[PDB]
């Protein structure tokens, strides 16, 4: 478990295409599976459950454009440490066949998904070919899945994770970038309500 | 016609019952019909309903034998034999993990469709405890790394504080988490060599409230407690194996177990204070006191001084990695059960009440 | 031809006999015939007339067996075995409950047709004891709760007062009520560990008339009793299981039973005092003494000292809702029976007599 | 009817020199399970187990069904004990030390072998630390060994004297295991002394640990009855006459008390007692040894600098194959080659170098 | 099929072995084949090869039987039985004879074709020892005559002197010569009764390095030794039979054995002084020492302290008449063989080098 010299930025950059992120307001019930709290920029969701992330652009970018999804620890003190799966979860028979057993973030239902094990930064990530909003919808929705509860590394939210959604071309340059905090639990509803309740 | 000694032993082995009279009485209950077992269909004691059926036919005979007493012995010897053989071959960490697989194994009941404990109550105990000492979960964690490493002349912690300051509670708890025994080194010396054989094959040892000297100025009766430990330097060190002995039986030559010492602010000889790696000074905190007054259940049920309490605290704060691989699985299997059963916000509230001096459950 | 070990073991159970000798001499009593057993026609001792006939067919052989003592030993072991289980699985309340029924059963017989105890004389004793302490019944109830709860660091009551002031009388009766043992810490410390072992599997323990050091102005002999109690603070706290031995052997690591501690007006250290959750100061009262003088039968029949009297107080005062759901049925059955033979007028008169010190039944 | 083979058990107790009845009952019970399935064998973690299971697997099954396992294990132990009383009464002190050394090398082969965890580099790093404790250390270990082997009357004890945490213990412990003896505590009331002493029966050497003395009240050292008790055990420390060592209430031994070490703080050693001590080493606080350990945490953590192997090694390293008994000289050689093939004299020097500079041995 | 208990017994008798654990080991060696045994061909153990072939069958069977320890017992008891019958029937003189015989036997072998003993080295001891005291030969004899007559009130000799005065060496030699035991009366008086038991059925006893009072003026630690002796007056007296015990029971009432007492210039009470028929004051002699600092072998082999040496001395000096008829012949045999071995001039030389302190074998 080596640290990385690099530190991927989290600055919000819409870019020359006005890149944003849309989330499905799944209310704050009890049987919730994945929700979002605009006030917290936090996404409460369950373990290995579909997490629809909407891509909003004003002007459809060029072809071959990809969308990278990376995770880093919100707290600077551990921002140098590598975000990965717990010793247990990385030993589970939850191998979809494409996603490596140590990757936190995954993509569901996208055959052209590529998982990158950056040999220089040691960082883990997942990328998929950007697609234009299918007729009927104004945005491109991507399904993500986290394979590790935020409790496995601290419980009391000792190690907060932050997801980094990058929009880059074929070569791999920055075009747009948004980020939201992520929490994998067992009651996204109850947990969102209470936290927002804390003002 | 004849009893299956092997079977009785198999029972004691799954019960970890090293008590001839306990085992005797317990198995004898199996002598009755399992068809109308009131103790089973009511599921009160697992050590009973979980094995009665299987051991029914056997006990049915064991009850008419003329060697019940004896037959039970062997069974205990085996259990003891195992306890020994393990304290020699398994590693320290492989012992805590073995212990935890018994506490969590008990928790699987307390908090189940058969238990009788309020998971909510316990988490509160944790809350209270987590207000006793700064970074309590960390402290408890360090203690473990100090009891597993077992570094010679660095294997004992000292709790030195006033009367009713929590020192005993915490100790009593840790002692149950790792398993062990508590010895009274205050009594005479003419018969303390047996009161020491209790440390045989024990993970750790606890010397509850040791009376020293020179405390007259603080209205603390003088006792030969502290001075008795000094006469056991080779015990607390752990460099050489000392000789422990039980009443005309089992005179083991092992290396004394590590542990803690609790006393009422007496004077500690520089030759003993050196055998104490870390010294935590406890202070009577009023808010914690009142909190208990309004949270009586934490005492009546003995929770702030239970191992299961701290273990839970660990399943709560501590990362999965910290726990052994062969247990990380069962740990997450709980870190979720708790994550579900409770909420970060809810817990927050608890420690808040304790900090305010009110009942935890408000 | 052969003998049934099981039957004797069973008889020993229905009698809860843990004494091999007694068990022996007693079963052998079933040896002779029952058809004309004079000990049956007179109905003295239920332990005999209630089982003889049933065990006759197994006592005529036992009388010829060559292993009498060996057999009895197994029964007794079974008895102890039970006690052991019912101290690790039953609730302190369930224990205090099982105890009461045992007492009530005795009462039914001692107050029935075959009995010889005069309900009036006993009830009269209830009055004497009620004039011993302000709200005695409530104290008795308070004590019972204290013991059953067994709240750590809060398990012992202190009875302090001059010679002959009722300290014992009440302590003794309380003991018989819950069932326990009286220990002596004044004795040497080389037998101390053997004495403290008596308190095994016991509900509550009682340190009778402990001696202290400070106090010659009151013409009181010095003793090591108090100083001893201070050393056993581990035992009194009840927080961490202590190790108790027995018969130069290792028996069990249990939590020391709670109890009373009676003693003359000696000095008591702060550390020890703290172990006492309640202190009752008894003082010699003329009328109480003159009452017995004219009420001999109260001491002759050891009434004011038996727990049965205290029970005939909780039934004549405490509300049904306070007893364990299980015994409520029977309790009420007694409140009625007791009521039909005693008008609050008659009773009130008895307490009055005591106040005047002219004998209860006067 | 298929009965049990006591003889087979006895044999196991011997091939492992098991003196603990219960410990035996536990080891032999493990031979009850299937051999081909034993996970504790294919994994190789316990020699005492996998080296005899298959063999004793047959008898074990029968054993696990006997109504007196204890008896059998008892007679199997009463044997291993007899084979101890005999050797300690017929073999030469030289042979004993040799045998002890064999079992020491056996635990050394596996130890640094493929089927075992043990960094040969770590231990040598320890040997270096130890060789920095006292001038001409490797020589001291021999002078002690010889002194113990010769067993010269009124000349059999070494008095390791020093302050708190000076090494006394770490060494005394090493030599202890190196030869195979027992640590005794003569600080507790003598009213239990006769029993504590019984632990010395059939032992090679004996080590009286801290043994509290008296007079050192100016040094802030709690006075005890330790030293004073030794003075009462004069003939015990002498070695001329045979003593009567009591044990388990039944005297079963009238032998000469074995030699050994005696550690203590700056207390007063009475004229009559100081005489029973041949040599006296004065240990003192070694700051650099301390710093080194704080950076060589593994030394203390794995209990190397205080192991009977860290010392035997120091010998295999320095001492000539001559000083060793010719009944095990070959083995000693096979190791000398093995150690040099693995280490460079210039490297070992670098170790001590750091240990002197107060820096982590390795690297 | 059933081992011969009479064979293990016989062997024990033919080895005067009374140590059960030893007998078992010794015999367990004969279970193997003699045809190709090492220790048995290397002839380095008399008590082994002399009986292996005779005891081989009853050993391969014994190695099978389950009652091993039980057997060895029966055997050992037979031994103790014999010794017990000797002490009461044989005369004290005959006792010394039997001793000398067994003593000579050892010599015959250790000083024969098989054995590492060097007759020349030992002679040096005989010499060295003859320089330890004036008329050493007429002392050892005087001593033996004192231990044999065992006259009441005149049974003990007192060796008194500084450290390294040879007190022990001689004391030990005399002890081995007659065969007794070394009791430690310095230990606590509580257990003082167990050591005294070791003197049961012994020819003589030796109280090595007894500690006394009033030694600070000479740098000598206090002790209870002397006092304890002065409490066993009737023991040293030998006038009335004393009651000794060992196996936790009054095992035997006998006339305590006579002996020697070695102490370091402490204060002796006239009551204990009038109990010592003879006193010998030893003094540190430089030459004796230097002679040793060059003749190490004497110590590295425990010769000057051996009892065999003293027997060689008598054999060397003493006339063939002061001995026992039955042993006379054998005495001569050893006088002749001892003659052809050395010349009066050589022996004389030895003593010279001793007086010069240079090496008995220079
Ligand atoms: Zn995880
Ligand atoms: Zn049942
Ligand atoms: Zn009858
Ligand atoms: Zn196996
Ligand atoms: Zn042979």
């Amino acid at each position: 478990s080596p640290l990385s010299s690099s530190v991927p930025s989290q600055k919000t950059y819409q870019g020359s295409y006005g890149f944003r992120l849309g989330f499905l307001h799944s209310g704050t019930a009890k049987s919730v599976t994945c929700t979002y709290s605009p006030a917290l920029n936090k996404m409460f969701c369950q373990l290995a459950k579909t997490c629809p992330v909407q891509l909003w652009v004003d002007s459809t970018p060029p072809p071959g454009t990809r969308v990278r999804a990376m995770a880093i620890y919100k707290q600077s003190q551990h921002m140098t440490e590598v975000v990965r799966r717990c010793p247990h979860h990385e030993r589970c028979s939850d191998s979809d066949g494409l996603a490596p057993p140590q990757h936190l973030i995954r993509v569901e239902g996208n055959l052209r998904v590529e998982y990158l094990d950056d040999r220089n930064t040691f960082r883990h990530s997942v990328v998929v070919p950007y697609e234009p909003p299918e007729v009927g919808s104004d945005c491109t929705t991507i399904h993500y899945n986290y394979m590790c509860n935020s409790s496995c590394m601290g419980g009391m939210n000792r190690r907060p994770i932050l997801t980094i959604i990058t929009l880059e071309d074929s070569s791999g340059n920055l075009l747009g970038r948004n980020s939201f905090e992520v929490r994998v639990c067992a009651c996204p509803g109850r947990d969102r309500r209470t936290e927002e309740e804390n003002l | 016609k004849q009893v299956s000694w092997k079977l009785v032993t198999e029972y004691a082995m799954e019960t970890k019952c090293d008590d001839v009279l306990l085992l005797l009485g317990m198995y004898l209950e199996f002598q009755y019909s399992f068809e109308m077992c009131l103790k089973c269909i009511k599921k009160e004691q697992p050590s009973h309903y979980k094995y009665h059926e299987k051991h029914y036919a056997n006990a049915a005979i064991f009850a008419d034998s003329k060697n019940q007493k004896t037959i039970c012995q062997q069974a205990v010897d085996t259990v003891l034999a195992k306890k020994r053989v393990d304290s020699l071959q398994l590693t320290r960490e492989q012992m805590l993990t073995n212990r935890f697989n018994d506490l969590l194994d008990r928790m699987d009941i307390m908090f189940g469709s058969t238990g009788s404990a309020d998971i909510e109550e316990w988490m509160a105990g944790v809350a209270w405890l987590h207000c006793l000492l700064p970074k309590m979960d960390s402290v408890v964690y360090d203690f473990l790394k100090c009891m597993v490493y077992n570094i010679p002349k660095k294997r004992y912690w000292l709790f030195k504080g006033p009367i009713d300051s929590g020192k005993t509670t915490l100790a009593a708890a840790l002692l149950e988490l790792c398993g062990g025994k508590a010895l009274n080194v205050n009594l005479p010396l003419d018969r303390l060599n047996f009161e020491l054989g209790v440390a045989i094959d024990q993970f750790l040892v606890v010397f509850e409230d040791v009376k020293g000297t020179g405390g007259e100025s603080r209205d603390l009766p003088s006792g030969q407690g502290i001075n008795n430990l000094d006469n056991l330097r080779d015990y607390l060190d752990g460099s050489v194996k000392v000789n422990l002995e039980k009443k005309h039986l089992n005179k083991r030559t092992q290396i004394f177990p590590p542990g803690i010492v609790t006393m009422n602010e007496y004077s500690v000889p520089k030759t003993l204070q050196a055998r104490f790696v870390k010294q935590i000074d406890f202070r009577p905190k009023d808010y914690l006191k009142h909190c208990l007054e309004r949270s009586e259940f934490l005492l009546e049920k003995r929770i702030i001084q239970s191992g299961i309490a701290l273990l839970l605290m660990l399943i709560w704060y501590r990362p999965v990695a910290e726990f052994a691989q062969s247990i990380q699985s069962r740990i997450v299997e709980w870190k979720e059960r708790l994550d579900k059963e409770f909420s970060l916000s809810v817990y927050q509230k608890m420690k808040f009440n304790v900090a305010m001096g009110i009942g935890v459950l408000d």
